[PDB]
């Protein structure tokens, strides 16, 4: 893909940085993407009609940064501790 | 205080780098008992 | 002649297949019927066949015409969408699976049982069953100590099963709204863990650290038994000691797990992934079933003889008399005395002794809307209305069994690994499961459920709408569209 | 003989219900008894051997 | 190898026959006869399992028997009384 | 049991299906017909 | 054994208190026609 030189980079980045913050009890985990593959394939549609503008009051059904779509999954009960306004760009670009 | 998260979602023994300790996980997810905490804290866990 | 062999080899195969087969379709036919009752509800009886039993609930079965009121689960519009889509669909509802076999109508009913059915399934599996009763027991079982409850008490249970055909009355009159009341429950004391057991030694973070026999072995002169002597202690009972702190958490540790496998080359994970494939489920139906009420619309009332106050009461299903909206508008079963006192003399002497709903009738049609939403997280892992790969797991398996059936036939194993995948087994078996059942049990869309107020998903978002659909039901799609 | 009296899991089992709900579905039988009862209040006592 | 495939087919062809006759006797009763066994009043007691599995194990164990190699799981500590009671007069450990 | 309690019932053949008032009546009867038995054992020794 | 089994203490008391259940650890009488139909109780031990 590239040279050498964002790689060793990366290298001196992972080498030096992490383990000089590591200075309390952080360590590597492991990941679980094998029981996550049918997990991360979630898109939900705003039910929007077709040329009609949104309401920007903040009680309706039609607002994702709110608690007015809030489909628990994963995604949205992690929603309590990781509170990030997001829109649909985010979700298409998932999708794809 | 993290009750609202179960121990077990993505967490796994797996020690594969000496550069990083975490004498927690292990004993919060297996339920180690006193003489294997004891032994950990003793000697770390080296995979032969 | 190896030639004629293997030819009548070949025919004989097909021929006991199509017996097979055969002998299957025919087990499933049943047709035992029940007599006539003294008059469901109040204004339609239960007589032969379907011409007058949905007379009074017509406005659900013009949307249930394609069971035909023949043991058949009917679901939403999104069953709809699912028929509609069954050209590329996802889950293995209908279309029969692949291309390579499957029908239509009946067999559509026995494989959406038979996904539900895993627990026991050899040669034999049933059809048109209910599990509700089953998890009522299950649900009262740690209810009755936890409580919890708004101002109704109740502690008695012989009673509760006494009056047999009344209580089915009750569930195929009252049962058709999905919704409840009460708000916060419990819903999570269950767990159903999955029994196992390997190794073997002591118990890991308990109460007892090898009891005091180990230590008193150790601080005297006896050392553990050779394991080529089995040489015993009997100086343990000497020294006369002042008894010690035993515990009683070995009986619990123990369990009960000496049940069998329906599969082959052993293992257990047939059952084991549908079973916990189906306990994702329980975040939503406690979902389903905290916020609701019955209050009655114009378009549900058609053909009423004595149930105008019963749209206002609640849900009498026979008067109500005076109890049942003592809280607010209605809100659970409390008190019956004159339900008896018109048995006693009216049904009692014609049908007393019998079992809750039936099957062959519209009798788990209250179980099938009660499952709206939990049957529709059993295909997908996580249960995601997306695309995912759930239809094939039938095909993998028998694909399986006929590889280790040939294997069997042909072969000896031999080269083949048989021991490393059963010691492995052995703890995957119990660490797989545990942390999946560990993994989920509160959900906390709380606020959301009152605040959001899109249960009403399966219509048009109005209050209209949603009040008739809290007040109907599950809403089914309606016919004439294919 | 046992009897003791109709209960819950804190008695002697209860818990005939455990994995009955399997491959069983609605069985049938005669009718014998008559009449039929209701729940109010609390239980108390018994006889049902 | 032919005496094999011989058995082989023998086996096989008592197995078909077997599962026929079940089948014709299942076809005859009218109802599908099963064990129950339950202590309550009129509910659904809990099936039993089919007891038709001495000639599998029977035919899974002919068809190997030098492997195994599993540990087992024991019914009760049995095993370790009747092995003190037995050390203390006559020894005789397990032979087999 | 007997008949005739608070509720009007006035069954005819109801007279042991019917829980709470026959209950409440032939639970202070039979509490006295319960069974016991009680003997002692001992090893001792084996003959022959 | 089989006149033995049986002594002054009730069937409960028997069972829960004279260590009669300690090899074999199952629920009161309602599941002892259970136990002793099925049988073959295991443990938590499956030999090294």
């Amino acid at each position: 893909h590239h040279d050498r030189e964002w790689g060793i980079l990366s290298k001196i980045y992972y080498y030096i940085v992490i383990p000089a913050f590591s200075r309390g009890s952080c360590c590597t985990m492991g990941v679980r993407y094998d029981r996550l593959y049918p997990a991360l394939q979630a898109v939900i549609v705003p039910e929007i009609p077709a040329d009609e503008e949104a309401p920007t009051t903040p009680e309706d059904p039609r607002h994702p940064l709110h608690a007015h779509q809030l489909v628990p999954n994963s995604l949205n009960v992690y929603f309590h501790n990781a509170h990030l306004t997001v829109d649909g760009d985010a979700l298409l670009t998932l999708q794809e | 205080y993290d009750e609202t998260i179960a121990t077990g979602t993505f967490f796994y023994p797996v020690p594969v780098n000496p550069l990083f300790a975490c004498p927690e996980h292990l004993a919060s997810l297996r339920g180690m008992t006193n003489a294997r905490r004891v032994l950990a804290k003793m000697v770390p866990p080296i995979p032969p | 002649v190896l030639d004629s062999l293997e030819t009548a080899a070949a025919e004989a195969e097909e021929a006991d297949a199509q017996s097979e087969e055969c002998t299957r379709t025919e087990i499933i036919r049943n047709e035992s019927i029940h007599p006539e009752v003294q008059i469901a509800k109040n204004d339609a009886p239960l007589q032969y066949d379907t011409n007058f039993q949905v007379d009074f609930i017509t406005l659900v079965y013009l949307g249930r015409a394609r069971g035909n009121n023949s043991p058949g689960i009917v679901f939403g519009p999104w069953y709809r969408t699912l028929q509609e889509r069954l050209v590329l669909d996802r889950p293995v509802a209908a279309r029969g699976v692949d291309c390579k076999d499957g029908r239509i109508s009946r067999t559509f009913m026995n494989t959406t049982v038979t996904c539900l059915q895993s627990a026991g399934r050899m040669y034999v599996g049933d059809r048109a069953y209910s599990a509700f009763e089953c998890a009522v027991l299950c649900l009262y079982l740690m209810y009755r100590t936890s409580n919890s409850v708004h101002e109704p008490q109740v502690s008695s249970f012989g009673n509760l099963i006494e009056h047999l055909p009344e209580y089915t009355e009750t569930f195929v009159n009252y049962m058709t709204t999905h919704e409840n009341k009460n708000s916060y429950q419990f819903c999570y004391d269950r767990l159903p863990r999955d029994q196992f057991h390997a190794r073997g030694g002591r118990y890991d973070q308990g109460a007892l650290t090898s009891h005091s026999v180990m230590d008193a072995l150790i601080r005297l002169q006896v050392l553990p038994p050779a394991p080529g002597q089995f040489n015993p202690g009997v100086n343990d009972i000497i020294d006369r000691n002042h008894t010690a702190y035993v515990d009683k958490i070995q009986q619990a540790a123990a369990a009960y797990l000496e049940r069998a496998q329906n599969v082959f080359l052993m293992e257990d994970q047939t059952l084991l992934r549908l079973t916990i494939d189906t306990i994702t489920a329980l975040l939503l139906l406690r979902r389903l079933l905290w916020n609701g009420n019955v209050y009655g619309d114009k378009l549900k009332n058609n053909f009423q003889l004595g149930l105008i106050v019963s749209e206002a009461t609640g849900t009498p299903t026979n008067n109500v008399i005076l109890r049942g909206a003592t809280g607010f508008d209605g809100k659970f079963k409390s008190g019956n005395n004159n339900f008896q006192f018109l048995c006693e003399r009216y049904i009692a002497p014609l049908y007393t002794l019998n079992r809750t709903t039936e099957l062959t009738e519209m009798f788990p049609g209250l179980v099938a809307l009660c499952l709206d939403a939990h049957t529709q997280l059993s295909r997908g892992s996580l249960g995601r209305t997306v695309i995912d790969i759930s239809s094939g797991q039938y095909q993998d398996r028998l694909i399986s069994l006929i590889a280790l059936e040939l294997e069997h036939r042909r072969q000896n194993v031999t080269s083949l690994p048989i021991a490393a995948v059963v010691s492995i087994h052995d703890s995957v078996m119990l660490q797989y499961e545990r942390g999946l059942g560990m993994l989920m049990h509160q959900p906390r869309v709380r606020a959301a459920l009152e605040e959001s107020r899109r249960l009403a998903q399966f219509n048009v978002n109005s209050d209209y709408d949603l009040l008739y659909f809290v007040c109907l039901g599950v809403i089914p799609q309606f016919a004439s569209t294919p």
